RNA sequence: GCUACCUAAGAACAGCUAAAAGAGCACACCCGUCUAUGUAGCAAAAUAGUGGGAAGAUUUAUAGGUAGAGGCGACAAACCUA
RNA sequence: CUCGAUGUUGGAUCAGGACAUCCCGAUGGUGCAGCCGCUAUUAAAGGUUCGUUUGUUCAACGAUUAAAGUCCUACGUGAUCUGAGUUCAGACCGGAGUAAUCCAGGUCGGUUUCUAUCUACUUUCAAAUUCCUCCCUGUACGAAAGGACAAGAGAAAUAAGGCCUACUUCACAAAGCGCCUUCCCCCGUAAAUGAUAUCAUCUCAACUUAGUAUUAUACCCACACCCACCCAAGAACAGGGUUUGU
């Protein structure tokens, strides 16, 4: 069973009630376009309708690198490199405008966000923009692409090598020195994972949004 | 996302932009009464010594939804009447340009991408 | 900044005996039906409770005799006996700290 | 002499009972309310330019985007109108004002907390104590009979109504969050002074002017947002989609009024008036309004053709 | 501002508060009672109520062994929790302790609290009683249930 | 018994580079560049970080000598018990 | 007046006021065709930019703007800040002097304390200004060149007040770099009728019109459950909730 994250609530004092009737529009929204089950590290291509575009119609293909937000403005981020030039595309799941959503690659990554891709080498970036989608076979385990990637020279957007970070997806062996990663665990917060308090349970929240799900696909 | 003192690139093939100096081009004023530069604004350049306007076409800042975001600012540059000065740009430019097709027309002929 | 002038006792009167600056009346005092000594309502007795903790350190001195040292927790049930009391059927099994006394009234036995 | 509470000294059976009595005793109160018309309603005039009907008090839930059929988003507000009753009726010569009064309560809260006097007004009114009351001005041809119930449906997609609610506390607080100073310079030399408001006059005057702006307690206060556009209407769980943001936290009480901006002015021609009778519509209306502009969610997606 | 922050700010920072809670619960497992200052006492029931949780899990459960060893600095206490205390509480899913006030600290007026985990061998704490069901109030309210109760039946 | 200079006889100076050193990097140690803090202060001159030097005209313990019309001074009118 | 001390430039911060108006509004005249200007009357609600060198106030220069106003407020404001300059003790240069020292000169360096007793003040709650684009229109105007006004439509910036759906800093929440809302006027003159003075005359004549707000409306409004707990409420106090008091 996937549940899209977007229909997993944020702790917060909102009302359930809020959050049962954006999830009716939520799921309204899915019988017209059909949203597929995708994560951090899928490529996917984008069809959307552009008033100002060449044919009224643009279609964008790149990896996937965040996925955030919840409820009917949930978005996520596709990256690829075109001409050289880098570009991010931040789509909206339930934009009406958006006509289709086609995975073209089904796989997930080391990290749940892939936002150090952007100080990453530009090949692992790039991807054809007519590149054929790779069948996904039926009841398999979604793939999980262990590829490390090499990082340019420093200084980078972030601190990647920070432990609040957690990312496990970069070859640090070789973009640092020891001294330099040394450095870095001087910020780790060993008692952090230990917290019992600041854990957040979604098994209950999570059982009775499939009930609701079920419920409207019967309708 | 482009203010005075950023350093911009050169997306056209113009020969202004793209001949080697010491300083790397440089804005020095946004023609935006806050003088914040977005894409679609005009912008005066420091470039080898000269002062030439400049159409941003691409900046890193993130934008509205469902609009690209670029790894450079990127900048055309542009005579005062809104003509281009190079004839090809080969990096992507954003489509939402094409809603000012009617003063930028000859800039975006010279468009080879959009995204 | 320093005073520019001396504050009368007036003054001072007027500042220190204002209603804010004086002890306010409680009004959930009431007596402990148990003991007598007064309580309030929403905190415990404190005759009471100083009761339970002079019986609590007793038996936990006599834990301590019986586990003979640090580190010794045991890994089953315990359960007080008083004089004149054998384990029941459902203390078997669970350490026995036996104190040498008559079993207090409010200690209820289980 | 000593303060006591409803369950102070009830014992273990007999607080579920209290708690189990009450509550249904609520229940039936706001049951029998929900048939006004057949209880000896009021006059029901036509609504005639120049006048002002009742407005509602709602609980903020949250906020929602939503899309237009030109592609634009509007983020909206989600208002759920709970347990919404006219509660007094004042006459324009009893008002001491220009214009009388209907008092209106949302949102039911324990009887175990109100004062006397509350609790017996709300006794001869039938009906359980309200959290927030509000004041409506309102011209003698849209008074209610009290105790009517109050409904989202109230107000149509399309009308602009005014939202006025506290504004979310942030305690005692600097001129920089406050008032929006600037400050002074992290560093160059600036002793014990970053954050602070610098002169607050001229020596001439040797004083301070009265309102002059100086650290305090922010927010908390009252606030209307005016000419708010209603964009959708949810008739089944009565929640009113109004554009933008307003006063206040999730999950507090706002007071929805027709916006009296210039512009909005005699736009209730088309509006129910004095107000929405579901039990006396004819057809009952459908579980969704939404304005000619709004993408509905099962909509076709949008086309620029 | 401090809305919404469901924490306390003690000892000498984050690392220090999670120290000086884990100090109290690991009190806690071994003598079942203590006291200790009234807000102290409130922050660590969360944990002490979690603790047992992860004691449920079972020995075998890694997961649970690590959140144990960290959170119980007496490594005596681990087969305690897992065989003893998690045990008990086998047909429970919540409320494993109980927290009430006593007076002031007598050094500095600190408010009190006591805190144990429910079914100890110890001499039982002077727990607040409700009033009997007998008292003038109650009886009258009993009257009133049994009316209600015979004019419902009919 | 502070401090300036001197006398007698003592003590300390890791590691690395160069291997020649009033040489470099850099501890102990000596000094006091810049900023903040502090300003009845921890302190009648300090704290934190950052800095200069650190085998030498170096630093330093002990005892002794030079005394106010004076002493001493790599002259700052320095220093000779806040 | 003050030397048993009223701290001395420029800047930062925050501004109060005048109008002798820089911009925006309304009018008269023009050597005012139009577009731009010049001059005068009325108008102080609102606004009045960012940089290079210089300690600078100024000034010069670059790029803008509807405009980059003039003044007063102890040349406003150091018990709020800054110390580049000036203005102690060290030093150098030129010059003066026999020298000690000196210079409206230049140059490098050089300790800015204060725990607030009193006065005053700490939500003047809510009507907003401006530019640009399109259109009018290549129209009025004019030989041509050039080239409007009013009406209407849209889109922005700033200001004020809020808010967290998304984005972003972040993560039970607080924020901006994000989003939402923002509504009246203002008097200078231009004209009719019509006497003193049987024409005429807009009238400190009686009078009529442009021409005006009792600034509109909005907001707020019931209050011995209250020991205790919780809180989007909060320094304390107060406030909301507990029908969530094992
Ligand atoms: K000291
Ligand atoms: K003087
Ligand atoms: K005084
Ligand atoms: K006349
Ligand atoms: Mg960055
Ligand atoms: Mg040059
Ligand atoms: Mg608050
Ligand atoms: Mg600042
Ligand atoms: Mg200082
Ligand atoms: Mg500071
Ligand atoms: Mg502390
Ligand atoms: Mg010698
Ligand atoms: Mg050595
Ligand atoms: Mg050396
Ligand atoms: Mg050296
Ligand atoms: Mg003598
Ligand atoms: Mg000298
Ligand atoms: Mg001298
Ligand atoms: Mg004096
Ligand atoms: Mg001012
Ligand atoms: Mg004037
Ligand atoms: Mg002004
Ligand atoms: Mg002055
Ligand atoms: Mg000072
Ligand atoms: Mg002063
Ligand atoms: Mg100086
Ligand atoms: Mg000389
Ligand atoms: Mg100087
Ligand atoms: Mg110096
Ligand atoms: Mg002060
Ligand atoms: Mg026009
Ligand atoms: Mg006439
Ligand atoms: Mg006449
Ligand atoms: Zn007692």
């Amino acid at each position: 069973r996937f549940l899209s994250p977007e229909f997993i609530p944020r702790r917060g004092r909102t009302d359930p009630l809020k959050f049962q009737i954006e999830r009716k529009d939520m799921l309204e929204r899915r019988k017209v376009l059909h949203i597929p089950e995708f994560y951090v590290g899928s490529i996917l291509r984008v069809t959307t309708a552009d008033p100002y575009a060449s044919g009224k119609i643009s279609q964008f293909l790149g990896i996937c690198i965040q996925r955030s937000g919840r409820g009917l403005g949930a978005t996520f981020i596709l990256r690829n490199v075109i001409e050289g030039q880098g570009v991010e595309i931040c789509f909206e799941l339930y934009n009406p405008r958006v006509q289709e959503i086609q995975v073209v690659k089904l796989e997930k990554r080391l990290d749940d966000s892939l936002l150090y891709l952007r100080d990453a080498l530009p090949e692992y970036s790039t991807f054809d923009v007519n590149m054929k989608p790779v069948v996904q076979e039926p009841n398999q385990k979604v793939p999980v692409n262990e590829l490390k990637v090499k990082m340019k020279p420093k200084p980078w957007s972030k601190r990647w090598e920070r432990p609040n970070f957690n990312i496990k997806g970069i070859r640090f062996d070789l973009c640092l020195t020891e001294q330099q990663m040394k450095e870095a665990q001087k910020w780790n917060q060993p008692w952090l994972e230990f917290d019992m308090m600041r854990e957040y349970d979604t098994s209950k929240i999570e059982a009775a949004i499939w009930k609701e799900i079920e419920a409207s696909k019967r309708s | 996302a482009i203010q005075k003192m950023t350093r911009v690139r050169v997306v056209d093939n113009s020969a202004l932009g793209n001949s080697p100096y010491h300083r790397a081009p440089r804005c020095i004023h946004v023609y935006k009464k806050n003088g914040v530069g977005k894409v679609g604004d005009q912008i005066l350049l420091a470039i080898k010594g000269q002062k030439k306007k400049a159409l941003i076409v691409g900046h890193c800042m993130p934008g509205p939804r469902m609009t690209p975001r670029f790894d450079s600012n990127n900048v055309v540059l542009i005579e005062d009447n809104g003509n281009p000065v190079g004839t090809r740009i080969k990096t992507p430019i954003p489509t939402s340009l094409r809603k000012r097709e009617g003063e930028y027309s000859k800039v975006l002929a010279i468009a080879q991408n959009f995204v | 900044a320093a005073p520019k002038n001396r504050r009368t006792i007036e003054v001072n009167r007027c500042r220190r005996r204002n209603p804010q600056k004086l002890i306010k009346v409680k009004n959930n005092i009431d007596v402990c039906p148990e003991c007598g000594h007064l309580k309030q309502k929403h905190v415990l007795c404190a005759y009471c409770y100083e009761k339970v903790c002079k019986e609590t350190a007793e038996i936990r001195r006599q834990i301590g005799k019986q586990e003979g040292g640090p580190f010794k927790a045991p890994t089953i049930e315990t359960v007080v006996l008083y004089t004149g009391e054998t384990p029941s059927e459902q203390d078997q099994g669970k350490r026995i700290i036996e104190r040498d006394r008559k079993r207090p009234s409010w200690f209820t036995q289980n | 002499k000593s303060g006591t509470w409803w369950d102070e000294h009830l014992s273990e059976e007999n607080v579920p009972f209290i708690k189990q009595l009450v509550s249904d005793e609520d229940k039936a109160q706001l049951a029998s309310k929900l048939c006004p018309l057949k209880d000896e309603p009021w006059p029901i005039h036509p609504w005639e330019p120049g006048s002002f009907r009742v407005g509602l008090i709602a609980l903020k839930l949250g906020m929602m985007p939503l899309w237009t059929k030109d592609g634009q988003k509007h983020v909206v507000t989600l208002l759920q109108v709970q347990d919404c009753h006219v509660l007094k009726y004042t006459s324009k010569e009893n008002c001491n004002g220009k214009m009388a009064t209907l008092s209106v309560g949302g949102k039911t809260v324990s009887r175990f907390r109100k004062a006397t006097s509350i609790l017996e007004f709300y006794r001869e009114l039938g009906l359980p104590p309200k959290q927030t009351v509000k004041i409506f001005n309102i011209t003698d041809n849209a008074a209610i009979k009290p105790g009517t119930p109050l409904y989202a449906a109230h107000f149509r997609p399309g009308q602009y109504v005014d939202v006025t609610a506290k504004t979310i506390g942030k305690g005692f607080q600097g001129v920089m969050k406050r008032w929006g100073f600037k400050g002074q310079p992290a560093t160059h030399g600036q002793t014990k002074t970053h954050r602070r408001p610098g002169a607050v006059a001229t020596g001439d005057i040797g004083r301070v002017w009265p309102g002059t702006k100086m650290p305090g307690k922010m927010g908390n206060i009252y606030r209307t947002e005016y000419g708010l556009k209603v964009w959708r209407i949810n008739t089944k769980h009565n929640i009113i989609y109004v554009n933008g943001s307003v006063p206040g936290h999730k999950n507090c009480l706002v007071k929805v009024k027709d916006s009296k901006l210039p512009a909005y002015k005699d736009l209730g021609k088309n509006l129910p008036f004095p107000t929405y009778f579901p039990d006396g519509d004819e057809e009952e209306l459908p579980e969704d309004l939404y304005d000619e502009n709004v993408c509905q969610p099962g909509a076709p997606s949008i086309t620029f053709a | 501002i401090s809305h919404g922050r469901v924490f306390r700010r003690m000892g000498l920072g984050p690392e220090s508060r999670i120290h000086l809670l884990r100090n109290l619960l690991t009190g806690l497992v071994r003598h079942e009672r203590i006291e200790a200052p009234w807000a102290r006492v409130d922050e660590m029931r969360g944990y002490a109520e979690k603790l047992i949780d992860y004691g449920k899990l079972g020995d075998t459960n890694e997961r649970a062994m690590r959140m144990a060893d960290f959170w119980l600095t007496e490594k005596d206490l681990i087969p305690k929790l897992f065989q003893v205390l998690a045990p008990r509480y086998k047909d429970q899913t919540g409320g494993y302790t109980r927290m009430l006030q006593i007076p002031n600290r007598s050094l500095d007026r600190a408010k009190m609290a006591v805190i144990e985990y429910k079914g100890n061998c110890l001499p039982p704490l002077p727990l607040p009683r409700r009033d009997s069901h007998l008292t003038l109030l109650n009886q009258l309210l009993q009257g009133l249930r049994q009316d209600l109760r015979q004019s419902q039946e009919a």
